[PDB]
RNA sequence: GCUCGCCGGAAGACCAAGGGUUCCUGUCCAACGUUAAUCGGGGCAGGGUGAGUCGACCCCUAAGGCGAGGCCGAAAGGCGUAGUCGAUGGGAAACAGGUUAAUAUUCCUGUACUUGGUGUUACUGCGAAGGGGGGACGGAGAAGGCUAUGUUGGCCGGGCGACGGUUGUCCCGGUUUAAGCGUGUAGGCUGGUUUUCCAGGCAAAUCCGGAAAAUCAAGGCUGAGGCGUGAUGACGAGGCACUACGGUGCUGAAGCAACAAAUGCCCUGCUUCCAGGAAAAGCCUCUAAGCAUCAGGUAACAUCAAAUCGUACCCCAAACCGACACAGGUGGUCAGGUAGAGAAUACCAAGGCGCUUGAGAGAACUCGGGUGAAGGAACUAGGCAAAAUGGUGCCGUAACUUCGGGAGAAGGCACGCUGAUAUGUAGGUGAGGUCCCUCGCGGAUGGAGCUGAAAUCAGUCGAAGAUACCAGCUGGCUGCAACUGUUUAUUAAAAACACAGCACUGUGCAAACACGAAAGUGGACGUAUACGGUGUGACGCCUGCCCGGUGCCGGAAGGUUAAU
RNA sequence: AGGACCGAACCGACUAAUGUUGAAAAAUUAGCGGAUGACUUGUGGCUGGGGGUGAAAGGCCAAUCAAACCGGGAGAUAGCU
């Protein structure tokens, strides 16, 4: 639930909540957790490799998992949980047999929901099965690319996955962004959409919001010298040239796709 | 006012120490330079 | 068993002084100057064993060498080992 | 030595870092010391730092470093696996009193505690580099229970006042006591117990987890403080004696209660929020191979061991970083009284200082302040600077507005002391006593005693009662930027940057991109509600026309066109 | 509750005066801003010179920055003094 917040203060004037009741209240299972470290966008030659990124609160990891591959053994939902690592909720499961384990929470899902993977699992939102046993027409997420791999489409808070074909291997997903892709019709899905779908609806109100979330702030271009970016210099404000990259690459519009190894499973790009 | 030298024989010796001359090649070069020239204390170490 | 040639090199002087006759008329404890490399039990066994007498306890503690000057030049007194050697009630010593 | 003045949330005390004998005693005054110097952090000589419990070392790991092999690279070398280092964090245990010219939680007296050993005796499933648990974790806020500590009273000892008065509702001082052990409280958490089974925990498991069934609501864990013991002790005002007048020896009273009370403790708690809050070992437990009556295990007792290194002194400073005995800078800990919201401020205590040139005089001028007739910004680039306002409570408070604000708007009244209400009230605290009990650190009742605002009425003093220090000037129009923030260390703090937001665009994951001859790494243990770049810059109303030029995207019929 | 308010510690540095062979190679005095947060601080670590880092001033990188310092090429070259 959105709830906007009164403006007591700039910086609460324009905040918006996203407020979930549902959410566990406690700690999470201890057992999944590892540690997190931050990198500050820095490799392992201490340059900063990703600008902006620095600071932040420090984030327990959760191991979610993706591959899914308790076939055959049903697991009711035990509870609800905050993943920091990511846009989607995570719900912590309990197979039959006593294993724990957090998957990604989709949309409908609640606690006291029994899910089930593997190939003669029925088709409700949380079951994963391949998708040659997935009609043609359902959204699913959390998408394998590679048998066995692990998902990797349609992770993300709101997101999902049409099946719009199937020519025997192989099945054409049309993804999120709108792109026609092939994957082999073996390759593990989850059906349903991802879970919370109004994360795109909160506004953070001030800076800090965003300083907590570890982003640093971002220096334009034109505001620089011009031995720092080309749009730097002037006297005034001054921008006589094409946008580029700090380091010179055409911005607003160039394409940068360079591989040639799977283009033959890119059906149509996005538009 | 705050000047530059805030001493700390930990950093001290983990920066120019002994061993971290020695460990590096460059480093090597530094001790056979000075006890060409002869100097009394060779490094930093104690 | 430790060796009666490291015990003949353990025991270097007698200390004196005026807290070394205090504690020697007061507490019944000797003050010795040491070798530097020598541990308690070298030196309980080097006063058991040299001076045939009974010992409780043995302190220690490392004398820093002070820095002189012969005429101009400078100079550093060596570093030396202190031991506070406590006989037991009853016994004697010289 | 007697007076005076200063600090007193420090200009006192304790440390870390850092320094490295600056510590103490004797002696010297050439040099050093911004003067003299008999003095000194100066010279010279001697002395001084005592640990099973403090700390380090050590066991453990974080960021990170190194890195057998390995991968990569003209060479050097780069990255990194197994590993091994690495505190700023985790991990056993000691307190009080006394003493030195100088050390003490280190010595002494007293009373404790911990971990390892060997060795008997009883008992008998022991075993890991593995599994599980625990360690183990955020911010803010609210009280409640305490203590440190303080005040008053009581008590004991002393006193009866240089000047009117002071045998009293008088003055001064003291009234201290630990770790440990026992008790297990306020309070916090938790359902216990038994049996069966089990695709899970890499194999196993009696362990954990999960399914069942039965029985019992009541067992367990944690826990400040208090109380008892420690303690017939020690300490203790003072006396009694010798006295090298420095001291040394002997003796020693009372040692209680109430109230107030922490930012400290219970509290690693409780409530709540979103930004969702280290690891590993020690510790507990489970079994694996193995061992089979041996080994090992715990239980008691005895005995032995606990090494090595640091320990002086400054630490806010004359001993550290600043060339100086430099108005500078420097992390942690302790936190007395009166007033006060307060760690502000004023005056003081403990304690420590008077800042290493003085003596006069009392010109101009400069510096830092005090006061000022009449006027009151006429000064000036400009009300720069000064001056002024200043507290609590109550009344009251505009345009505008994003309905939060504006606003402490503005403006105004009261404020001391004494008495009465009430010989000190309401309230807080809570004793004796009595009663009950599944009995105790218990529950009622009870109100002694202590503490104690605020208000009203009457009176009274001064020119003045927020009397000192402390402590908003206010309002009107308007430009820019939404705001909080950031910035040219050392002439620019702004309208500049950032910002939340918006839009464009790239990117399908071995992502784009970036650092790297490369391997690789970041992005990201993320997956288009994501990430990167660019511009704009809250919010409200909006964002119109031009694709000719330059870019970018798409096209593939034709022309031209490289190596070959 | 708050990148909320007033205000000490703490962080900063808006104004004036002094000082300018200073007490000080940027400070003092009187006022000043923030002061539960995009806060501040200790210890240790990492990023290296056409490179780092930068809420972006060509700012900072040991009192040095429109390309640090040290050594070397090197007695660079100087139609200039
Ligand atoms: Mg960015
Ligand atoms: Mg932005
Ligand atoms: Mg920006
Ligand atoms: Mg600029
Ligand atoms: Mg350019
Ligand atoms: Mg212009
Ligand atoms: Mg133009
Ligand atoms: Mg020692
Ligand atoms: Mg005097
Ligand atoms: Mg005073
Ligand atoms: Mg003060
Ligand atoms: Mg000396
Ligand atoms: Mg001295
Ligand atoms: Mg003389
Ligand atoms: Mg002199
Ligand atoms: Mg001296
Ligand atoms: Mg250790
Ligand atoms: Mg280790
Ligand atoms: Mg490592
Ligand atoms: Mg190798
Ligand atoms: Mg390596
Ligand atoms: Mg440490
Ligand atoms: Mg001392
Ligand atoms: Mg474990
Ligand atoms: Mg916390
Ligand atoms: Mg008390
Ligand atoms: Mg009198
Ligand atoms: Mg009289
Ligand atoms: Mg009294
Ligand atoms: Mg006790
Ligand atoms: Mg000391
Ligand atoms: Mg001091
Ligand atoms: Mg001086
Ligand atoms: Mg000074
Ligand atoms: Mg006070
Ligand atoms: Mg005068
Ligand atoms: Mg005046
Ligand atoms: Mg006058
Ligand atoms: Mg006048
Ligand atoms: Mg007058
Ligand atoms: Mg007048
Ligand atoms: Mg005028
Ligand atoms: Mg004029
Ligand atoms: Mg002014
Ligand atoms: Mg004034
Ligand atoms: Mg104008
Ligand atoms: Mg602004
Ligand atoms: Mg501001
Ligand atoms: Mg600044
Ligand atoms: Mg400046
Ligand atoms: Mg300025
Ligand atoms: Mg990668
Ligand atoms: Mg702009
Ligand atoms: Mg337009
Ligand atoms: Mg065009
Ligand atoms: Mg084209
Ligand atoms: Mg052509
Ligand atoms: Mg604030
Ligand atoms: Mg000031
Ligand atoms: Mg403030
Ligand atoms: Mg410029
Ligand atoms: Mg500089
Ligand atoms: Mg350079
Ligand atoms: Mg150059
Ligand atoms: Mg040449
Ligand atoms: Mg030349």
């Amino acid at each position: 639930a959105v709830v906007k917040c009164k403006p007591t203060s700039p910086g609460r004037r324009h905040v918006v909540k996203v407020v979930n009741p549902e959410l566990h209240k406690g700690k999470p299972f201890a057992p999944l957790l590892e540690k997190n470290s931050k990198s500050g966008g820095r490799n392992n030659n201490g340059r900063i490799t990703t600008r902006h990124i620095g600071g932040g609160h420090k984030q327990a990891y959760r191991i979610v998992d993706f591959k899914r591959n308790k076939d055959g053994i049903p697991a009711v939902v035990e509870r609800l949980e905050y993943d920091p690592n990511r846009s989607a909720n995570i719900a912590l499961v309990l197979y039959k047999d006593g294993e724990r384990r957090y998957i990604l929470a989709p949309k409908g899902l609640k606690a006291g929901d029994q899910i089930q993977s593997g190939v003669d699992a029925a088709i409700k939102p949380g079951n994963t099965l391949p998708m040659r046993n997935i009609p043609v027409g359902s959204t699913v997420h959390n998408v394998e690319m590679k048998p066995g791999k692990g998902g990797q489409l349609a992770r993300s808070a709101g997101t999902y996955v049409q099946i719009v074909a199937r020519d025997g291997a192989y099945v054409t997903l049309r993804l999120r962004s709108g792109e026609m892709r092939k994957v082999e019709a073996d390759c593990r899905a989850t059906l349903g959409e991802v879970g919370n779908a109004e994360h795109m609806l909160r506004v953070l109100g001030k800076a800090g919001a965003a300083r907590w979330r570890g982003v640093r702030p971002t220096v334009r271009g034109t505001a620089m010298n011009p031995v720092d970016h080309p749009h730097g210099g002037g006297e005034g404000r001054n921008f006589g040239k094409h946008p580029v990259t700090p380091w010179g690459v055409q911005t607003k519009g160039k394409k940068t796709r360079s591989n040639k190894r799977t283009d033959k499973f890119i059906v149509r790009r996005r538009s | 006012m705050k000047r530059t030298f805030q001493p700390s024989v930990l950093k001290r010796n983990r920066s120019h120490g002994f061993r971290a001359r020695m460990a590096t090649k460059n480093g090597r070069q530094v001790l056979a330079r000075r006890r060409a020239k002869g100097r009394a204390r060779l490094t930093v170490s104690k | 068993m430790i060796r009666e040639e490291r015990l003949l090199k353990v025991l270097r002087a007698p200390h004196v002084s005026e807290k070394a006759s205090t504690a020697m008329e007061k507490s019944n404890t000797i003050v010795l100057k040491v070798a530097k490399d020598a541990t308690k039990a070298e030196i309980k066994a080097a006063v058991q064993k040299l001076f045939e007498v009974e010992v409780e306890v043995v302190n220690t503690l490392v004398v820093k060498g002070k820095v002189k000057r012969h005429g101009q030049r400078i100079g550093r007194r060596s570093d030396w080992k202190k031991a506070y050697v406590t006989l037991k009630e009853g016994q004697n010593l010289d």
